[PDB]
């Protein structure tokens, strides 16, 4: 580095150099030895720096995991009298943080002054923000759904259309499509109730002030019906309402649960704390969960498998990785079993190094579902990182290993590894997609999806397309679950097939002699098409430079839907709003218009069935392929303090 | 840039050496 | 040989579709039918397929 | 109620004399007891199983004897350890997997008494070296369809994994009985007891094969291709013709050289290269 840092300073300055040595840096350095020492050296030229840069001080030290650190810097932007800079900087810390890194700040600041700097650090103003801008422009076709309800059947239709519409409104809180007609609703049920209540947490996601009282219609001394499900979803919708955030709900699960009655509701309270406390490791809740866990009932076990890891996630600890694994070496029932497949992987998470001892463990044990456990540990152990010691090992077991469900989840975390190089993922997978074993076929299938889906990649789905008409019933379920993730939120600006795919769509979900499953996978893809009313979209890294911790987690636990499908309904953890807003110094939202540089049909919604400046207020939504098309007009009274190109939150300063 | 160039190579090799296992692997099973 | 493994699995699912009878055609008709004369059994007049 | 996810384990066992029986009355149809123990509310598993004595002539399951029945289990505990009969198995021998009129009514029999009781049925002649055919079906209750509600009530994609066989559709299929799905346990001890087991010899590598009968199988062998080659010749100059489609079914009468000659050479190499290499190994293992 002393060559490095002798050119810190150099007879050229910084407008580009040393603003591209930290995008290549992250990039191309694999061993974490080095990158540490190179990032840090990147944080020093910006301290000595005359006027020094604090936009990217803090991104380029989350990855150091120095929470100390970043405090100090924020406080010297206090005692220097500026609330603007050390303003903006601390939303983008908090979306892109981990919440132990985040947590782990506050207690500094906190040990009204105070109230300034712990509220912006919950996000609690940019989920009431972020709710805000979702009800703000919400155009959901109720038609589209309309034209599922003819072909809506007693079948598992009826349980795939109500996790249609649910996505639809991730977070609009419009539960109309299921309050117009309820006869209907009543049509499934003994697991559906289940499944539809828990439709209604995603919808009203975000709603956290307004969030017991919501779930108090289903409580047993109002209404006390003939099924316990109804209300057991209701502590699952408290998840999926609360995801990734965890205040007196915490006290409310543990009261729930501490009280146990016949084990079909804590099948939500294990789901529903784990989703209320993800990636907390409280040593309070990891102990409840292994007496329910112990209860040895197939019902709980998956509740009690996956939950224990997402609270524990990326955690490493040396208790949970033997009792997890210990549990999974003696329990008969299968059912707990396959709830520790993602449980022990989970765990172990952003680690890359310290997977091999366990790594090594799984993917050599006897056990069919241990073996792919393992597999998923690979795929969350190197997440993004396309470490080629990973690929090869998940390759070989893709193709030579015997039992189907490992070869399946082996090709599907492939798309987990090589996600951060959408072009070349599809490059491994061309072979595969047409393999003599269905099964491997639909991991092929779900390896793009997951891997590229943000992206609307051209090679991508020319793969998908040919796969989506083959024999195979449940392989066809995967290619349209592929599309559906690729071309989110694409209207004729990636390819055109974005209006074809939608009309493939309608033939298989209106046609009498499909696979019953077959069109499953259709009628949640038209939901997953439109999700949230198109102003949310999937993406498993955010625009500072860091993974997304909860779309990962969700988008894996999502394909695990072959098991259990109101399992499935992990996928609002993935979702990430694509929105620029502009704030005032502290609070208010002004009302301002940013247009755009580009023709109106690309940026056009599909709308129910030549100007070059789009007018978009202040909580307006700009996809994020697009969001460098847009105008800032200088003549305004307000100047963006952040670059107009990545979106987010963003301190509008006034001139 | 061409950094950018040497160490974009660099996994391209490292890359087609992947393929070069997968493929004469289930050589191996698909003969079976 | 990714190939040839796929033909032989399908070719127990192909080699239960029945069979096709032998028939003569007497005479063409019009409308794109035909009069065929199938073997042991009775005369036909059947549509033709646009191949 | 049920899970459509039962996933009836069977054994690694409990198959070979479910075959053994099947194919002992191939002409008849068989019957005996499955002997397993429930686990899960949605997995059902068998672990051993036991015939019932043929009535006589007929190809039928007619009836069960209830006192056979009591006789062989109340054996079979005080030496090994108990079991719940779980389910009745039939083997087809060549029909398919399906149950018949018969079959359905002496099920709901087993049914009334257990409810979560399993009927197998499994084909001896069709399962051939890597399929054994088994698919264990189950009644559905004519209360549902009259109710017209689907039952089952699918909670995953585990049960629509195998298509439905259009023979068995014909019949009762998801109209009178659900077909459950059906797999099976292996662990090392009984794999490695049995895939190291079947096909071993002790000492015959050491051995020469009549040295004075080897030479006079390749003479044999040779002197086939003395006049295999020259039909070769005259396999080389009418070929690369016009039409080859033509050609290739000008094949479908005559021996062709093109694979004849090679599969001679074939056995020629490896039956010296074998017995060659035995006679320097033999050279230096004895004296
Ligand atoms: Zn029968």
């Amino acid at each position: 580095l002393d060559v490095f840092e002798k050119t810190i300073l150099e007879s050229n300055d910084v407008p580009g150099m040393l603003a591209y040595s930290l995008k290549l840096c992250m990039s191309l350095m694999q061993n974490k030895q080095f990158r540490n020492k190179v990032l840090r050296v990147l944080v020093k030229i910006y301290m000595n720096l005359e006027k020094p840069d604090f936009i990217n001080v803090c991104q380029c030290l989350i990855f150091l995991d120095d929470p100390q650190a970043v405090s100090d810097i924020l406080e010297k932007l206090v005692k220097e009298d500026n609330l603007l800079m050390a303003y903006q900087i601390c939303f983008d810390l908090y979306e892109s943080a981990s919440q132990q890194f985040l947590s782990s700040v506050i207690q500094n600041l906190r040990t009204d002054q105070t109230l300034k700097m712990i509220k912006i650090l919950s996000g609690e103003m940019a989920i009431e923000l972020h709710l805000q801008f979702l009800i703000r422009n919400n155009n959901t076709d109720l038609m589209i759904l309309k034209n599922t309800k003819d072909a809506v059947r007693n079948s598992v239709c009826h349980t795939a259309t109500v996790i249609a519409n649910s996505f639809m409104h991730c977070g609009t809180t419009s539960d109309q499509f299921l309050r117009d007609n309820l006869e209907w609703l009543a049509r499934a049920t003994n697991w559906a109730k289940f499944t539809a209540t828990a439709s209604l947490g995603v919808i009203h996601k975000g709603h956290e002030k307004e969030a017991l009282q919501l779930m108090a219609t289903y409580l047993p001394k109002d209404t006390s019906p003939g099924s316990a499900y109804q209300e057991g979803g209701g502590l699952y919708a408290l998840g999926l309402i609360h995801a990734n955030h965890g205040g007196d709900i915490i006290d409310y699960l543990l009261n729930q649960l501490k009280n146990a009655s016949n084990d079909i509701v804590r099948h939500g309270g294990s789901l529903g704390l784990g989703l209320a406390a993800m990636g907390t490791a409280r040593q309070d809740v990891y102990d409840l969960l292994k007496t329910n866990l112990y209860q040895d009932d197939a019902v709980t076990g998956e509740a009690a498998g996956l939950a224990l890891g997402l609270v524990m996630l990326g955690s490493k600890n040396a208790q949970a990785i033997e009792d997890m694994v210990g549990y999974a070496q003696e329990t008969q029932h299968e059912k707990i079993l396959r709830g520790l497949a993602v449980g022990i992987a989970l765990v172990m998470y952003g680690r890359m190094e310290e997977a091999d001892a366990l790594i090594e463990s799984l993917c050599r044990d006897k056990d069919p579902i241990l073996r792919r456990s393992g597999m998923y540990t690979v795929a969350m152990a190197y997440c993004g990182s396309g470490n080629n010691k990973a690929i090869r090992r998940l390759l070989h077991v893709a193709v030579s290993d015997v039992n189907d469900d490992v070869r399946r989840a082996a090709v599907e975390s492939l798309g987990f590894i090589l996600f951060r190089t959408p072009e070349q993922c599809p490059s491994v997978v061309s072979l595969l997609s047409e393999s003599y074993n269905p099964h491997v076929r639909y991991g092929a299938a779900m390896a793009l999806g997951i891997c590229c889906a943000g992206t609307g990649n051209k090679e991508a789905i020319n793969l998908l397309e040919p796969m989506t008409n083959d024999p195979v019933n449940y392989v066809r379920q995967g290619a349209l679950i592929a599309s559906a993730l690729i071309m989110i939120q694409q209207t004729e600006i990636t390819c055109p097939k974005v209006n074809q795919f939608r009309q493939l769509y309608s033939k298989v979900i209106n046609d009498k002699h499909d696979d019953v499953m077959a069109k499953f996978g259709a009628i949640l893809a038209q939901g997953i098409l439109d999700a949230g009313g198109h102003n949310v979209t999937i993406s498993l890294q955010s625009r500072t430079g860091h993974t997304h911790m909860p779309s990962v987690v969700g988008v894996l636990v999502f394909t695990q839907f072959w098991f259990w499908f109101p399992l499935s309904h992990f996928l609002s953890l993935a979702y990430t709003p694509t929105c620029v807003i502009g704030l005032n110094k502290d609070l208010k939202m002004p009302k301002v218009q940013y247009k755009s540089n580009c023709k109106p049909s690309t940026f056009a919604y599909p709308a129910p069935l030549e100007p070059n400046f789009q007018l978009l207020d202040n909580p307006a939504r700009v996809m994020p392929a697009q969001l460098k098309v847009l105008t800032m007009p200088e003549t305004c009274r307000y100047q963006p303090f952040k670059p107009l190109s990545i979106g987010g939150i963003i301190i509008l300063k006034d001139t | 840039d061409l950094y950018s160039r040497y160490k974009k190579l660099q996994q391209e090799l490292e890359f087609l050496e992947v393929q070069e296992e997968y493929i004469k692997d289930e050589q191996k099973n698909l003969k079976k | 040989l990714n190939a040839k493994v796929r033909l032989l699995r399908e070719e127990l699912q192909l080699l239960q579709e029945q069979g096709s009878y032998v028939g003569e055609v007497v005479r063409a008709m019009d409308k794109k039918k035909v009069l065929v004369k199938v073997h042991p059994e009775g005369k036909f007049v059947v549509d033709v397929d646009k191949n | 109620a049920v899970d459509t996810a039962e996933q009836v384990y069977i054994s690694s066992l409990a198959l070979l004399k479910m075959l053994k029986h099947g194919r002992a009355g191939v002409p008849m149809e068989v019957m005996g007891l499955m002997l397993g123990e429930f686990v899960d509310d949605y997995t059902v598993r068998v672990i051993d199983v036991f015939a019932m004595p043929q009535s006589g002539t007929g190809v039928s399951v007619e009836a069960v004897d209830p006192v056979f029945q009591a006789k062989m289990l109340d054996m079979l505990k005080q030496t090994g350890r108990p079991e719940m009969v779980v389910g009745w198995y039939h083997s087809h021998p060549g029909f398919g997997c399906w149950l018949s009129g018969v079959d359905i009514n002496t099920q709901q029999s087993f049914e009334a008494l257990s409810e979560r009781a399993v009927a197998v049925v499994v084909d001896p002649i069709q399962s051939v070296k890597g399929k054994v055919v088994i698919d264990a079906f189950r009644l559905i209750n004519a209360n549902m369809m009259v109710l017209g509600h689907e039952p089952r009530q699918t909670t995953s994609n585990l049960g629509h994994l195998n298509k439905p066989s259009i023979q068995a559709l014909i019949h009762g299929l998801n109209r009178h009985y659900y077909s459950i799905t059906i797999n099976y346990r292996k662990n090392e001890l009984e794999q490695k007891m049995l895939l190291n087991l079947h096909k071993k010899s002790w000492m015959e590598g050491l051995t020469l094969q009549d040295y004075s009968e080897h030479c006079k199988h390749n003479e044999s062998v040779v002197k086939e291709m003395l006049e295999l080659a020259k039909n070769y010749n005259k396999a080389v100059e009418e070929e690369d013709k016009m039409t080859p489609e033509q050609l290739a079914i000008k094949n479908v009468g005559k021996q062709d050289p093109k694979r004849h000659l090679e599969e001679h050479v074939d056995v020629l190499m490896t039956s010296n290269i074998v017995q060659c290499l035995a006679a320097m190994l033999d050279t230096v293992v004895f004296k």
